[PDB]
């Protein structure tokens, strides 16, 4: 805090990296703040700018430790960490990412950043937990999709969800959430060929037979053994009355 | 300027022709004679509009052929020459349709709305073709993108002109048809996507239809959460093969909190509220501590903290709402629980009484369901509230329990019925009808309490409680813990002590009472109907006839004293605020019509108990004035009667206190719905010395 008002920028730079060194960031913040503009191009601004950094990083200022790290990348090409530099910056940006629900519109630059990060610099000590960061973030992606197909099947619009589904089991062809979308689409194919008018319901006990035999296609001992087989005998049940 | 100089006007009369421009007029008696002057852009739109009436009139071949300005160097004034070539008169004919598979030809020459014979307008053929003004019209070009037909083209071109007759074709290409295949919503920062998705009309699976991408835009704005200018459908993947649309609702949040100011003065006082809401607060989420920024932001649901107030009550209420319970049903879930502490007051004649109090306890529960197709437009909403009165000191009205407390619990009931159609403010047609039946447990018939006898028991006589035998009436120090009776001599009075004859003594009323209304039992009725009709082309007449009925199941136990109706002054009051109902007449004070105890002798005469029983019936007529949009000022008259009666027993629903007034509405996008009326009132208030009548009362309104 005498810096603070003082203004010696080596002993600026001295008392900052003391606080960076014992653990003080937030008040180091403060200060490589004070010296942000005032200490670029001199010397030791190799540690300046990159304590700038790790120091947003440990406070958990998540885009304010992008910025600075993108920042530290794009300049000093040649710096010794820049590799460090660049898959911590990508990583501090997806740590930003909102839940499923939200505009995953964060995701998606979270996603090029890393997928950046791993197209250059192919080889590191980083690279597994980068694939891993894109991977969850993925993740957040599918289900997205896969709950704003389900919220049709529970507010009981079943074509809709008939129809959300099947744009989904071929949007993202390998998910382990495939299951449950063949199920909640026979759940819902079903629910739709029941509680029909007498004149369409075969072509509805249809659509959920074809349903049926998908789901135990994919998986034979599927986690919905019981509930579905109850179901398909209810459809074989109800069509054979109609079988002329 | 007298500057008419038309030169050939052989049909188009001088007088309209006139009219037709609106700026470039000429010297006259008006208002600093309209401002004439020249100005050249609007002198070449008024020609401009001057040609286009000659033509609405019918003559395509009108034309301007000589326009001048001299100016009067002596008298300094403008002369404008126009001259004018008129034409002659076009028909419409042979309207043919080529290119119509899905619509017959009658059916388009409906819709169209030209017949053989017709003058020509060409705006009309190009209006009734594609509407640019409004998007909701009756079209042809919306008729065919409002069944999902998105890729046709209608163009109207000309093959014929003979006899001064055209003759019109329709090419109509229409096109694959047009079905929804992916629909999200982008730009949801703090609302999550279950919240946006099932308040939505545009579904995959669908025909495309622009009247439902309208409806759901303003339902989307109409929610709460999102700016009404920034909703805005982007139609992406469009392709015409396969026939599929993908459409992606661009949102931009606006914000929760809100603070609301309904109530209004009029000679009596701020009858009003204050609430700070937020509308988009998560229950789900009060244990998260990133989440809890201003307060938990996610779901629909919306708590209000509110204070409502006046010269004699206080009251603090807190509020929760769920739009949609289990996620399945759109049952809206309200919890309420509210304080608030009360005293005495005579609204006929303004007095606040502070060492009279009362304070209320309340917590309710309720569910309002949109019952689905026996016709819609109704709700059904039920409520369970239990209430805790606690009184100090309120030896008023009938009550003499004045130290005690009194319990209820109440299962209210109601259905709701709104057409009201179309303008959400200014209704042209439909009706508002109402009806809500609360019912309290039936305690009479379980219980084994006889009431009619409650006051001939040992345990409810005078008992006398007082340890001190100080002196009697009669002579007679009252032995302590024994039985009295009041006996007055000459002009004081006193009481007598009786020993062991019980028989022979007085009930006590308070104990009596408190035992009737320790837990009240009751059933009320409520009636409500509007019954908006059409008249004239501005004159608007509003019906407001209305019902109310309070009982109890056993007669012995009587009508509870509380829970009942007042009539008088506006009814920016609730039963939120009171135990009260506050009826609405806008030529009385502030509840000031309710019945008083007409019994001279007793020692309490002005004191309102309250109606059981009340009709209102109310016809107003309404002109739209300056109905617009951003502000909707208009005018409204009254002529209302009413009536009520705290026991139905000799009620005569033929006195009905009149009034008679008129007043103006205002209403701003953000100030909410503003007024000031004005009413005279025909009758006296009750238990005033002299008849006369109730002067004009200012009834300042808001809502703021």
């Amino acid at each position: 805090q005498k810096a603070l008002k003082n203004e010696d920028v080596a002993a600026k730079f001295e008392v900052a990296t003391k606080m960076y060194d014992a653990g003080k960031y937030n008040k180091a913040i403060r200060l490589f703040e004070q010296l942000a503009p005032t200490y670029r191009g001199k010397p030791q601004a190799e540690k300046l700018f990159y304590m700038f950094s790790q120091s947003y990083y440990k406070t958990k200022q998540y885009y304010l430790a992008g910025y600075q790290f993108e920042s530290f990348v794009s300049g000093y090409p040649r710096s010794e960490k820049v590799q460090e530099a660049a898959f911590l910056g990508a990583y501090s940006y997806s740590k930003l990412a909102p839940v499923y629900s939200l505009d995953q519109a964060d995701t998606v630059k979270a996603l090029d950043k890393l997928q950046a990060f791993i197209d250059n610099y192919p080889n590191s000590e980083y690279l597994a937990q980068a694939n891993e960061s894109v991977k969850i973030l993925n993740g957040k992606l599918e289900k997205k999709a896969y709950e704003n197909a389900k919220g049709y099947n529970t507010i009981s619009d079943y074509k809709s969800a008939l129809v959300a589904f099947d744009n989904f089991i071929a949007d993202f062809p390998g998910t382990p959430l495939k299951e449950d979308a063949l199920f909640y689409k026979y759940d819902s194919a079903y629910q739709l060929a029941i509680n029909s008018v007498p004149s369409k319901m075969e072509e509805r006990l249809h659509v959920a037979q074809t349903a049926y035999a998908n789901l135990m296609k994919y998986k034979s001992d599927t986690k919905y053994k019981e509930k579905a087989d109850q179901m398909n005998a209810r459809v074989e049940t109800d069509l054979q009355k109609f079988t002329k | 300027i007298s500057s008419i100089d038309f030169t050939g006007n052989k049909q188009l009369s001088d007088s309209k022709l006139r009219a037709a421009m609106k700026d470039t007029k000429q010297k006259n008696v008006l208002r600093v004679f309209k401002a004439s002057k020249f100005i050249p852009e609007k002198y070449k739109t008024d020609l401009e509009k001057v040609i286009a009436s000659y033509k609405e009139k019918g003559y395509r071949d009108a034309r301007i052929i000589y326009d001048s300005v001299i100016y009067n160097k002596k008298k300094n004034m403008l002369a404008i020459k126009i001259d004018v070539e008129e034409g002659n008169k076009y028909y419409f004919g042979n309207i043919k349709f080529l290119g119509n598979t899905v619509y017959s030809d009658q059916q388009l020459n409906r819709y169209l709305g030209i017949k053989k014979g017709e003058t020509y307008n060409g705006v009309l053929l190009e209006k009734r073709i594609a509407d640019n003004t409004k998007p909701d019209g009756e079209d042809i070009t919306n008729l065919y993108q409002n069944n999902g037909y998105l890729f046709s083209k209608i163009n109207a071109v000309e093959v014929k002109t003979v006899n001064d007759t055209i003759d019109f074709e329709i090419r109509i290409t229409e096109g694959p048809i047009a079905y929804f295949n992916k629909i999200y919503v982008t730009g949801n920062d703090k609302t999550n996507d279950h919240v946006i998705y099932r308040e939505l009309r545009t579904k995959p699976g669908n025909k495309y239809s622009k009247e439902e991408l309208v409806r759901t835009i303003r339902e989307i704005g109409q929610l709460g959460f999102f700016d009404p200018e920034s909703i805005k459908p982007e139609f992406r993947n469009v392709d015409p093969a396969a026939g599929t649309v993908d459409i992606e609702y661009q949102l931009v949040e606006k914000g929760s909190s809100q603070v609301e100011l309904q109530g209004g003065y009029g000679g009596g006082g701020f009858i009003g509220t204050l609430g700070l809401s937020f509308n988009n607060f998560s229950a789900r989420k009060l244990f998260d501590k990133d989440a809890y920024k201003p307060l938990p932001m996610g779901d629909g649901q919306k708590v209000a903290l509110r204070l409502q107030g006046s010269t004699y009550f206080q009251t603090y209420s807190l509020s929760f709402s769920e739009p949609w319970f289990g996620g399945k049903k759109p049952v809206q879930f309200s919890s309420s629980i509210s304080y608030s502490k009360q005293f005495n007051y005579n609204y006929s004649s303004r007095d606040v009484n502070r060492n009279q109090s009362f304070n209320i306890f309340t917590v309710q529960v309720g569910l309002a369901k949109r019952l689905t197709v026996p016709d819609d437009y109704f709700v059904l909403s039920q409520s369970v509230s239990y209430q805790h009165y606690d009184l100090n000191n309120y030896y008023t009205g009938l009550f003499t329990f004045g130290n005690g407390a009194s319990r209820n619990l109440a299962y209210t009931i109601g259905l709701s019925r709104s057409n009201k159609g179309v303008n959400p403010i200014f209704p042209t047609y439909g009706s508002e009808f109402s009806i809500s039946a609360k019912v309290t447990p039936p305690y009479s018939l379980f219980n084994n309490i006889n009431y009619g006898d409650l006051q001939n028991q040992k345990e409810y006589k005078t008992q006398y409680t007082g340890t001190t035998t100080t002196t009697g009436i009669d002579g007679q120090a009252i032995n302590p813990g024994d039985y009295t009776k009041t006996e007055t001599v000459n002009g004081q009075s006193g009481t007598v002590s009786v020993g062991s004859d019980y028989k022979s003594a007085d009930t006590d009323v308070g104990k009596v009472d408190q035992k009737k209304y320790n837990w009240l039992e009751y059933y009320k009725v409520k009636f409500k109907a509007d019954w908006y009709t059409k008249i004239y082309g501005k004159l608007v007449l509003r019906t407001l006839t209305e019902f109310g009925f309070l009982g109890a199941y056993d007669q012995s136990r009587g009508v509870v004293p509380f829970e009942r109706f007042y009539l008088g002054g506006d009814g920016m009051a609730n039963y939120s605020m009171d135990g009260r109902e506050t009826i609405q007449l806008r030529g009385y004070p502030n509840n000031s019509l309710t019945p008083i105890i007409e019994d001279r002798n007793s020692s309490r005469y002005g004191q309102q108990i309250g109606a059981t029983i009340y009709n209102k019936f109310s016809m107003e007529l309404r002109y739209p004035i300056t109905l617009k949009s951003s502000a909707s000022i208009y005018a409204l008259t009254f002529l209302e009667a009413g009536s009520s009666y705290p026991t139905f027993k000799d009620y005569n629903p033929f006195d009905l206190n009149r009034s008679a007034g008129a007043g103006l509405r205002v209403f701003m996008p953000a100030f909410g719905l503003l007024g000031i009326d004005f009413g005279y009132g025909f009758d006296a208030l009750p238990g005033s010395t002299t008849n006369k009548a109730n002067g004009w009362e200012t009834h300042f309104i808001i809502g703021f």
